[PDB]
RNA sequence: UUCGGGUCUUGUAAUUGGAAUGAGUACAAUGUAAAUACCUUAACGAGGAACAACUGGAGGGCAAGUCUGGUGCCAGCAGCCG
RNA sequence: ACCCACUCGGCACCUUACGAGAAAUCAAAGUCUUUGGGUUCUGGGGGGAGUAUGGUCGCAAGGCUGAAACUUAAAGGAAUU
């Protein structure tokens, strides 16, 4: 697996997490 | 030229393949009643190859019930012979 | 001259640098953070007694094939559910269910041994008789 | 809580278990002088090692000056007294050399077999164990006794015990008693 | 039984009635005799424990 | 059978060179094997290890046998031969030959003060081959060979009694370690001591003296 | 000339002999603050079955088995390689 | 404006290695077991993971810092067939 792609996916996951946190707040 | 079947002993019990989980672990349905998470023994990963559902012999462990070990594979002819004998209820079907 | 001030009044920088560097070495880190007390089932002890909850034959790692005759053990002191392997020729004929069992490490400074996946400990003293003794019949089980 | 009694794990292993040649050599040594355990050879080596360490310590510091002259001299004296060191060699560099073979050939173990008495090293050992052999009139049952050269001229059979004229000997006595009734 | 078949299947052969392998210094002596005195028959490279053939 | 090629071989056969010290003095090539055997009859030759060595083909592989051979005495001459042949015994023989050709001197020296006979090295001196640095270090009397097995054996062959070694780099590739050790030993005869400021004569070589007996008739 | 005596020295074998013992038990005596134990010692103590040495190993690392039976990718081993 | 001989400063390059380096290669990656010119900073088997949490600096996307639990005998380099 490409490293760049992995990083992108991680970023997406992070974003999702942030969104979830916001919702919780 | 044709092969011959090996009959069960005690604890070692006939069963059917229901679903392919993976890795060498197959969720098999035993005709005793309960469904089990079975392991394909080393000799069988070599040549023995299953499909969507076949008839098997499975050694059921002395200390665990839900996990067990697939010892032997049965063919269509073998299955029919078993049915004739009366070890299994008449529901086992072979089609590919 | 490479890194380190080969200086003379240099020493604090050197010492601090060493301190900072050390943390990347695993053993030292473990000692300092105190990984022994917070984690790794045993209390940083050699042996721990636990209780035979359920006997499980764990299906071994690759090239090798077999079932590995381990025990899910709930430790008394921490209350952690480990899987302790049991040595030699069955000897679950000694272990049974709901027994007190003394466990050891495996030789691998924690971690995993040989080919058994998700396993960390040997069993030694079952009920207070030691597995080896039971197996070689040098001493025998206290009835029930 | 009076004081701690000072121990010393003296007699010390080699840093690898099995280098075949080493093992063979040690076995040969044991065979030569009849040693119950590798420990004995190891013991001797450790003692020699201590001496060697001391010698090394002395040597690095320039001789003609005090500690080297004095301590070194004392060490030399000690070694000549034990008999291990030879009177030819009183230079400290000679001390630095040496062998286990020098020490083993100076125990009361062999000083029996050299002076005759039993003849065969194992026999000598047996004799020493069985309260035959005194160094003075003080009886010795230490195989690795290390005979102090000037008291070597006194390794004779015990004042008590058979072989050295005292009594028949507890089996001989029994036989005599048996004979008596006939 | 899956739990320890080859221990509860293999035939029992007892330890034979033997003369004592003489302990202490004696064993060492014996070893010495075997290895550096009597000497096992020369071929080139020596063997401590030969299989009979 | 003997039969010499090269001038030096011929000279040796005539028996006008007594010992290899003279040869060493004039740094003479010894391409002919027999010479060393003739001059040093005291050669104790040891095999180290014979790792199989592979080469890949369309079908199967080529298993050659790289055998490390040491050669020595107690006098301070050591050989090192590496050979890779298909037949193992043959390979060993070849290695032996190579080692004999190689054979090199050692400036055995004093630990600290002269006393009696040199069984150490002169100087802390090192080699490095591949990435294995064998350092050796003049140990004092009786303090033995302090070395890993291979190196220890080499030292024994040399006729060194006392040596510390700092073997560093991946010493587990035995061949490389051995080579490094050999290099270090060679180096001994390079470190100009003050025992060496003294001006030499520079002798005319055996090649330039016994010239008429040399060369084919 | 075909040996041989085994003249000189070595080991090995359930064989068979006479000699040593302390570990044991133990009279006293010491030892002790009484007493144990040691150090002395009367008498009694050894004939492989006795007065009985284990622990771990023998693919390699690393000394030591391409022995003899069973198991047959199972049991199980193996600190890694296996 | 060329031309020839220099000469500092640079951007590089070509041969040799007498040195390195594991090697590929390098006039520096040299002057390092014969180890010491002065200094910053960074690394400690691979995964987990540039993750989680906490700080922070961002209008956000994010950045700087940054774990461990687990988990595995390899993951790597540079050459060769
Ligand atoms: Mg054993
Ligand atoms: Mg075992
Ligand atoms: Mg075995
Ligand atoms: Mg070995
Ligand atoms: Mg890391």
């Amino acid at each position: 697996m490409r490293a760049k792609w992995r990083k992108k996916r991680t970023r997406r996951l992070k974003r999702k997490r942030r969104k979830v946190r916001a919702r919780s707040k | 030229p044709k092969r011959e079947l090996i009959y069960k002993e005690e604890g070692q019990e006939y069963a059917q393949i229901t679903k392919m989980l993976g890795n060498g672990r197959v969720e098999a349905s035993c005709f005793d009643g309960n469904k089990r998470m079975a392991h394909i023994r080393g000799k069988l990963r070599k040549k023995v190859w299953m499909g969507q559902g076949d008839i098997i012999l499975v050694s059921l462990r002395d200390f665990q019930d839900d996990q067990c070990d697939v010892v032997h594979k049965y063919n269509l002819d073998e299955a029919r012979t078993l049915k004739n004998q009366g070890e299994l209820p008449e529901n086992a079907k072979i089609n590919e | 001259g490479k890194g380190k001030p080969r200086g003379l009044n240099s020493a604090r920088k050197l010492r601090v640098h060493r301190r900072n560097n050390r943390w990347a070495e695993t053993t030292y880190k473990k000692r300092l953070l105190g990984t022994a007390f917070k984690s790794s089932p045993f209390g940083g002890s050699s042996h721990a007694k636990g209780i035979v909850l359920e006997k499980i034959g764990i299906e071994s790692k690759q090239p090798n094939s077999a079932i590995r005759k381990c025990v899910r053990v709930q430790l008394i002191k921490n209350g952690k559910k480990v899987t302790a392997f049991v040595p030699n020729d069955g000897c679950l004929n000694f272990v049974d269910e709901n027994d007190e069992v003394l466990l050891a490490g495996f030789g691998r400074k924690g971690k995993a041994k040989g080919d058994i996946p998700g396993v960390r400990f040997k069993v030694v003293k079952v009920s207070g008789v030691s597995l080896l003794a039971l197996w070689k019949e040098k001493k025998e089980k206290p009835r029930s | 809580p009076r004081a701690p009694r000072t121990y010393s794990k003296t007699y010390s292993t080699p840093k690898r278990p099995y280098e075949s040649a080493r093992l063979d050599a040690e076995l040969k040594l044991a065979g030569e002088y009849g040693l119950k355990n590798k420990r004995e050879i190891y013991r001797i080596s450790f003692q020699l090692s201590k001496i060697r360490r001391a010698a090394r310590d002395l040597l690095t510091r320039d001789e003609k000056d005090p500690k080297r002259l004095f301590e070194g001299n004392a060490l030399i004296r000690r070694l000549v007294r034990i008999g291990v060191l030879s009177e030819d060699k009183k230079k400290l560099d000679y001390v630095l050399a040496l062998k286990v073979e020098d020490f083993l050939e100076r125990r009361l173990q062999t000083q029996v077999y050299k002076l005759g008495l039993a003849k065969s090293v194992h026999h000598a050992r047996v004799l020493i164990s069985q309260r035959h052999i005194a160094v003075g009139k003080q009886i010795v049952n230490i195989p690795s006794f290390m005979v102090r050269l000037e008291s070597e001229k006194h390794i004779d059979f015990a004042r008590t015990s058979p072989f050295g004229g005292a009594r028949p000997g507890r089996v001989a006595r029994k036989r005599a008693a048996a004979a008596g009734g006939e | 039984a899956r739990a320890g078949k080859v221990k509860s299947q293999t035939p029992k052969v007892e330890k034979q009635e033997k003369p004592k392998q003489p302990k202490g210094r004696a064993y060492k002596r014996l070893l010495y005799t075997r290895r550096f005195v009597n000497v096992t028959l020369t071929n080139g490279k020596r063997k401590m424990n030969p299989s009979p053939s | 059978g003997w039969v010499p090629v090269t001038k030096l071989g011929r000279l040796v056969k005539a028996g006008k060179i007594s010992s290899i010290e003279e040869i060493f003095l004039h740094s003479l090539p010894v391409k002919e094997f027999q010479i060393i055997d003739q001059l040093l009859p005291n050669l104790k030759d040891e095999v180290m290890n014979i790792k199989p060595v592979q080469k890949q083909t369309r079908a199967g592989q080529r298993t050659r046998f790289k055998a490390v051979v040491v050669v020595g005495d107690s006098n301070g001459h050591v050989g090192l031969g590496i050979k890779t042949a298909k037949e193992v015994a043959g390979a060993i023989r070849a290695g032996i030959i190579i080692a004999k050709l190689s054979v090199i001197p050692i400036r055995r020296g004093y630990w600290g003060t002269n006393l009696g006979q040199p069984h150490s090295l002169a100087t802390k001196t090192s080699g490095k081959c591949g990435s294995v640095s064998v350092r050796l270090i003049p140990a004092p009397r009786g303090s033995g060979i302090v070395a890993s097995p291979a190196v220890k054996k080499l030292m024994q062959l040399a006729g060194v009694e006392d040596v510390y070694t700092s073997s560093t780099g991946s010493t587990r590739t035995l061949e490389n370690t051995l080579k490094a050790a050999f290099v270090a030993i060679g180096n001994t005869y390079g470190f100009l001591t003050p025992n060496l400021w003294e001006v030499q004569a520079l002798t005319p070589s055996p090649m330039d003296v016994y010239a008429d007996y040399a060369t084919a008739s």
